Order: C-alpha cells, then structure tokens, then sequence
C-alpha cells in the first residue's frame, strides 16, 4: 500500500502500433463499477488543441481499436488523442493525450526470418510491398544481433530496403554462434528501441572433435 | 563564419528559452485555435547552405523586437527574456558574422528579400492577432507554439540532412 489507491476505473492508457505502415491505435480503460461498451475516438494536432476531429467508423463504436493509415499522415506535427467514452447514454471519460510518430512508431507486426550459415547471418525482414518513394517519412531501421551473448546494433541505410524483403548479411562470425535478431527503428534518439520478438537462430556448430 | 558543421548550441538554446518562458500550456487552452503557419516555403526550400543566413538574421530581428516589446516583457519572465535578448543577439552576431566575411551569403538575387518579406508579414500578422486578443495568456502560447515551430522549420532545416532522395 503506497501513494494513492489504484484508480482501476479510468486508465485511459492509449497505444499506437504500426501494422504494415498502417497506424492503428488501441485504448485501455479498466472498469470498476460502471462498464461502458461504446467509445468514440478523436484526434487533432498541436497547432490547435480545440480542432478536435472525430474518426469515421471509430465513432460510437463497440470496437477497441481504430485504424487511420491515411488519417495520420504527419511527421513534424504532434497527433493529439482524445477518447470520449460514454456508458450507455452518459459521458464517462474524455482523456486527452498525445503521440509522437517521430519518437515512438512501434513497428512489430512485420514478419522476419534469419538464415544461419556457418560464417554469416542472412537476415530477411519481410516488410510490406510499399513504394518508399511515395512515403514522406524519415527514419532508420536497426537490425539487432545478439550472437553468443554479444549484443550488436546494426543500423544500415533503409533507402530502398523497406519496400519489401530487407536483406542484411552479417559476417565476421565463428562457428556455433546462437544469435537473436530484433527489428526496431530509430530517428533522432535511442528511446525508440521497439525490440520486437527476438528470433534466435543457431548456425552450423563447430564444436566437433578436435584433431590435427 | 560557421563553415564546418562541428557543433552549435545557438538555435538549440533559443528554442529551449522559448519553452522555458512558457507560463501555461496551449494544450489546456481550447479556445485560441487561430494558428498561423511559419512560411517554410521561403526558408526550408532553396536555402540550405548559408543562403538562409540573411533570412535568419532578419527573422531573429523580428523575434527580438517582438519579444522586447513592453507587452512581451510583461507577459513572459523578464529574467528569462533578459537571457533571451542576449541569446538572440548571440545568434544575430553569429549569423551576421558570415555577412561581414566573404562567405556566400549575399549573392542571390532579389529573392533574398522575398524570404525576409515572408517572415516580416508573418510576424506582423501575429502582432495583429495579439492586439485583437489583447495579448491574452493563451494567445501568447499560440505565438510561442508558432515561433517554436518556426525555429524547427528554419535553422533546424540546416541540420535536416537525413534523406537525400
């Protein structure tokens, strides 16, 4: 028992996950006594906090998530998130927070594989078949490599590498090196470490019989 | 003149000072939704190598005068503004330094004045809004937000060397 009692009646914990260049936000609100089933999601920018814009299909819906791929198309401006929850026919909450796509951008859904060779790692991140040339977004993708406990962060150029399968060859390794690869991004800081499910692969071991 | 982009805390300091002078938060001011929009077309475009220095100098000159007004000095922290004036002068001195030297600053045609004119009218437009809003607290926050975003679309553009395609 510390600080203030746990207010398990209004969490308002929002989070946005990027599912193949598709901005999808979800809302979390624990219900204590009153349990609302319909919610309305609204958004806006820093430019004008009163410019509350409601999302279509995500208004007075029974869903818990909303997609806004073409709705959220800004990197410089900040997107404000306002969730209006109504219990039946009465307003319950209207928590207003904000998100920064140029700081978070949680990218985890994309599938990635890694072929293990005796002396090199063949990383294959299957990104969506999108044309980066028509994507106004600046960011870098870092391929994490945890081989035999050795943690490394390989950050190559993404110019023409996010338009499909990302091929990255990691060499300079020794036989029998279990490695775990993580797919995360970065922009101007290192607080955007979206360490996705680390896939551990074991390349051909060289712990055979030692002879001449 | 700052030919090599080694390191600089000039514009980075000004931006911080603007945020420090914040009395309130626009996020909590749902009324003054009359934004302006910094003229980035004549700042972040065409000029990205010293060519934007003449514009920056006159731009800060507008900021300096606008914030050195009896209104701003009474709205924001006089102590913070005290340092703000010094920093503004510092940035001004650093920028005009290139003008004093024989650097490629004043070589472009009359378009050099066009960029300044864009900023000039932008600031004048803000002054009018300030008068209309009687220099209200939240109204000042709008100005802060604009100027803060302005720096992020002016001097910050010189550091925006990420993508090249």
């Amino acid at each position: 028992s510390y600080d203030s009692p746990d207010y398990t009646d209004e969490s308002c914990t929002f989070k946005i996950s990027l599912r193949n260049f598709r901005s999808i936000l979800s809302w979390e609100l624990k219900n204590h006594s009153i349990v609302p089933t319909h919610y309305t999601l609204l958004y806006t920018i820093m430019s004008k906090p009163e410019d509350l814009k409601v999302v279509k299909n995500c208004a007075n819906t029974t869903r818990s998530f909303c997609d806004l791929t073409d709705e959220w198309r800004s990197t410089h401006e900040a997107y404000v998130t306002v969730l209006e929850g109504f219990s039946g026919n009465t307003t319950l909450f209207s928590c207003s927070h904000n998100f920064w796509l140029a700081i978070d951008m949680s990218f985890e859904p994309p599938e990635f594989e890694i072929v293990g060779f005796t002396n090199h790692i063949n990383v294959m991140v299957k990104f969506p078949s999108i044309v980066e040339e028509e994507l106004q977004f600046d960011l870098s993708l870092v391929i994490e490599e945890q081989s035999e406990g050795i943690v490394k962060k390989h950050k190559p150029e993404i110019k023409g590498n996010m338009s499909g399968n990302f091929t990255y060859i990691i060499d300079k390794l020794i036989p029998n090196t279990n490695y775990c690869v993580s797919v995360y991004l970065e922009h101007s800081d290192e607080q955007a470490v979206i360490k996705s499910p680390l896939k551990c692969t074991l390349l051909p071991p060289g712990q055979e019989s030692e002879f001449s | 003149c700052d030919l090599p982009q080694t390191h600089s805390l000039g514009s980075r300091r000004t931006l911080m000072l603007l945020a420090q002078m914040r009395k309130i938060s626009l996020f909590s001011c749902l009324k003054d939704r009359h934004d302006f929009g910094f003229p980035q077309e004549e700042f972040g475009n065409q000029f990205q190598k010293a060519e934007t220095i003449p514009v920056l100098h006159e731009m800060i000159q507008q900021i300096f005068n606008l914030f050195s007004t009896k209104d701003s000095s009474a709205a924001w922290d006089e102590t913070l503004l005290d340092k703000f004036y010094t920093e503004l002068y510092q940035q001004l001195n650093d920028l005009e330094a290139c003008v004093i030297q024989g650097v490629g600053v004043t070589e472009t045609p009359l378009m050099k004045e066009d960029s300044i004119l864009a900023v000039r009218k932008y600031f004048q437009r803000i002054t009018l809004y300030l008068k209309e809003k009687k220099y209200s607290p939240c109204a000042w926050e709008v100005v802060r937000a604009e100027i803060m975003r302005s720096f992020s679309l002016s001097t910050n553009l010189q550091e925006s060397l990420r993508s090249k395609e």
